[PDB]
Parts: C-alpha cells; sequence; structure tokens
C-alpha cells in the first residue's frame, strides 16, 4: 500500500519529466514561429520514448576517470535528491507529513550541489573543474538569498508546516500581500536552474556545461532528468507557496486540477523566459545579485518582522 | 510589338521607414501606485483572516484544557 504511494509519486515525476521536454521543445518551436516535432509520431508524443532509448544506447564514450568512486557517486545523488524533494509538496496531502517540511526542501536543495561539485571534480579535465567551481558558486550564492525569502514569506503563515500554507491562502493568495518578494523569489527558482537569463553556454563561453552536458552519456540523461525534474518541482513550490486554490474536502482532485494547471503554465513560463532573454555575463550575474536583490530582501524581510506585530495580525502556530 | 520591361504607373503608392515604438501611457510612478495599492489590500484581508484563525486557536486550545481532567 504504501509502496504503491511511493511508485504512483516517483514514476510519474519522470514520465513528466519526458513529456516536459516534448512541450519544451513545442513552445519554443512556435515561440519562434516555427512547428515544434511532428513526425515522430502523431503529433511529437513518440519524441521522448525516442530520445529515452536512443540517448540511453549510445556509448559510454570517454574518459579514464581516475575516480570510479564519485563518478557512479554524483548522478546517484542528483536523482535521489530530486525524488525525495517531491515528498513533503502539499497536494491534498503530503505522502509524508512533516512539522517542519519547507525547510527540509530549502535543505536538501543546499545539498543539491555536491552532484556539480563532484561531477565537474572526476572529469580530470582542468578547464571543467574551474567550469564546476563557479556553477557551484553562482547556485551557492542563490542558496543564501532564496533561504531569507522563504524565511520572510513564510512568516505569514506562522509555522513551517507546508500544510498551513493552504489554510492562509484560502481568503488570499500570498501573492498579493508580499509581490515583490515573491518576484524575487521567481528570478530566484531561475537561478539554480541556469535557466536564461542565468545560463551557461556554448560558442565561447566558460563551458561549465560543456563537459558537464557532454560527459557522462547515459548519466548525462540522469542530470539531464535531475535538472527538469527540479525545475518542474520549483515551479510547483512557486504554486503552493505564492499562490494557490480553495481545497475541497470530500473532492480533492478539484484542488488536485487547479494546482495542476497553475504549475504547468508556470513552467511554461519558464521555457518561454529561455525563449525570450539573452544571457548575463558571469560576474554582471553575480554581483547583480550581491547588488541589488540581497540588500532589498533584507529591506523587505525586516519589513516583515515589524509588519505584522503592526496590524497586530501574527499568525497562529497550531 | 512593345517593350515588357517591369515599372508600372508611377509610385507603387508611398512606403514608411521611419521608427515607430509608441504607446505606453500606464507608467508615471501611478505604476508604484497601483502596485503599492495591490499590497495594501493584502495586508488588510490578509489581517483579517489571521485575527480568525486566532480566534479558532483559542476555540481549539479550550477543546483540550476542557479534555483535560
Ligand atoms: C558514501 C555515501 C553514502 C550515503 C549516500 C546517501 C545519498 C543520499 C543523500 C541525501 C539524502 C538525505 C536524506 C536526509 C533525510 C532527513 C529526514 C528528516 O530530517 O526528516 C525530518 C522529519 C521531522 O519530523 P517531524 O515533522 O518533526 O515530526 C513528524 C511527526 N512528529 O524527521 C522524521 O520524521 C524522522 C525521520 C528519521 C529517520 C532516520 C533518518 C536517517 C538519515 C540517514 C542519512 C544517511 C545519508 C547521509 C547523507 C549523505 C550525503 C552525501
Amino acid at each position: 500500500m504504501f509502496m504503491i504511494n511511493v511508485l504512483t509519486l516517483i514514476i510519474p515525476i519522470l514520465l513528466a519529466v519526458a513529456f516536459l521536454t516534448l512541450v519544451e521543445r513545442k513552445v519554443l518551436g512556435y515561440m519562434q514561429f516555427r512547428k515544434g516535432p511532428n513526425v515522430v509520431g502523431p503529433y511529437g508524443l513518440l519524441q521522448p520514448i525516442a530520445d529515452a532509448i536512443k540517448l540511453f544506447i549510445k556509448e559510454p564514450l570517454r574518459p579514464a576517470t581516475s575516480s570510479i568512486s564519485m563518478f557512479i557517486l554524483a548522478p546517484i545523488l542528483a536523482l535521489t535528491l530530486a525524488l525525495t524533494m517531491w515528498i513533503p509538496l502539499p497536494m491534498p496531502y503530503p505522502l509524508i507529513n512533516m512539522n517542519l517540511g519547507v525547510l527540509f526542501m530549502l535543505a536538501m536543495s543546499s545539498l543539491a550541489v555536491y552532484s556539480i561539485l563532484w561531477s565537474g571534480w572526476a572529469s580530470n579535465s582542468k578547464y571543467a573543474l574551474i567550469g564546476a567551481l563557479r556553477a557551484v558558486a553562482q547556485t551557492i550564492s542563490y542558496e543564501v538569498t532564496l533561504a531569507i525569502i522563504l524565511l520572510s514569506v513564510l512568516l505569514m503563515n506562522g509555522s513551517f508546516t507546508l500544510s498551513t500554507l493552504i489554510i492562509t491562502q484560502e481568503q488570499v493568495w500570498l501573492i498579493f500581500p508580499a509581490w515583490p518578494l515573491a518576484m524575487m523569489w521567481f528570478i530566484s527558482t531561475l537561478a539554480e536552474t541556469n535557466r536564461a537569463p542565468f545560463d551557461l553556454t556554448e560558442g565561447e563561453s566558460e563551458l561549465v556545461s560543456g563537459f558537464n552536458v557532454e560527459y557522462a552519456a547515459g548519466p548525462f540523461a540522469l542530470f539531464f532528468m535531475a535538472e527538469y525534474a527540479n525545475i518542474i518541482m520549483m515551479n510547483i513550490f512557486t504554486t503552493t507557496l505564492f499562490l494557490g486554490a480553495f481545497h475541497n474536502p470530500y473532492m480533492p482532485e478539484l484542488y488536485t486540477i487547479n494546482f495542476t494547471i497553475k504549475s504547468l503554465l508556470l513552467s511554461i513560463t519558464f521555457l518561454w523566459i529561455r525563449a525570450s532573454y539573452p544571457r548575463f555575463r558571469y560576474d554582471q550575474l553575480m554581483h547583480l545579485l550581491w547588488k541589488n536583490f540581497l540588500p532589498l530582501t533584507l529591506a523587505l524581510c525586516m519589513w516583515h518582522v515589524s509588519l505584522p506585530i503592526l496590524l497586530s495580525s501574527i499568525p497562529p502556530q497550531t | 510589338k512593345v517593350k515588357q520591361d517591369m515599372p508600372p504607373v508611377g509610385g507603387y503608392g508611398p512606403i514608411d521607414y521611419k521608427r515607430n515604438l509608441p504607446r505606453r501611457g500606464l507608467s508615471g510612478y501611478s505604476m508604484f501606485a497601483v502596485g503599492i495599492g495591490a499590497l495594501l489590500f493584502g495586508y488588510w484581508s490578509m489581517m483579517r483572516w489571521n485575527r480568525e484563525r486566532r480566534r479558532l486557536q483559542i476555540e481549539d486550545f479550550e477543546a483540550r484544557i476542557a479534555l483535560m481532567p
């Protein structure tokens, strides 16, 4: 019964990754004024299976790793984190209801970078090293800021439960009480994934994803997996945190529907932002975070420490 | 015969080269006015709902404390 629950959670996020990649290719296609894949199956529904079994079957391809340990560690870690992140996300019901919750997601999201340190470490290519160190740097710098945001927007919940969030949302979406901090936290969600503008790239550039996206073949179908699945997550955790629907018990699938729709549309907006804008150069990015985001986050935060005591509504910890 | 070279009756009508990038009028500071306004709504409503939730809190603790003996 319980392993049934686990399987029903984790298999559909993988299928969700495949057909997500489909929707990505299409939305970018028409956004670019051209039809996406039609010629694999009808309408493009066989495209993932192509990508899937082929991209699995192309042979391992290079080089001496120098560490047999890490090379087969990092993918397992990246997946395992990407799969367990989905546990607390509320849904009508969490599948594990944790008192703390959201800071558990915050915590594992903080662990997610060892796959980049180790992945980029075992290349034996001294350039992919440097690239990896840098990607760790930007991911980590946006692990600073984001944490403070959750530590603010949550302060209108009154507890970490991640369930009571759906209780706060009943009257008004949390986007209204703070829009700006929600804006900064959206862009923050673009950060770690390194969607455009924040992505690094091919041609001439730091090429972190040059060997990172190149190397490890099938295990690149893994890093591929954890990256897209992690995307769908951060979209969902946005949908839960900064907005949400009314939960009518006796009919949970109603809230499940509405939740699903808004989340999917949000991810759609990721893929079309990536279409939309150019990339920042690296330093302008890092100290764009240090220049402006983090100070204004501090301001809004202290204003949310002082605010609820002003208006005399401070939230009811259960 | 006559000659089949192209040019028609003159001018092909007018053509517009010059740049055009107009029309955004919603922006004075008043954009701030509507956003900040939205905040001013959010804190109102959310204030109310947190008060209500406190009321419920006391009521629940009353359930427990009436149970205790
Ligand atoms: C060479 C490397 C070998 C290892 C490789 C490992 C790969 C995967 C690493 C990443 C995964 C880390 C997972 C950590 C899980 C932490 C769980 C946790 O903190 O849950 C919080 C929850 C709090 O419960 P609460 O809501 O307060 O109460 C319930 C109602 N009273 O708590 C509970 O409900 C209680 C749960 C207790 C269960 C025991 C937890 C044991 C954790 C062992 C971790 C081992 C791996 C360490 C990480 C390695 C990282 C490289």
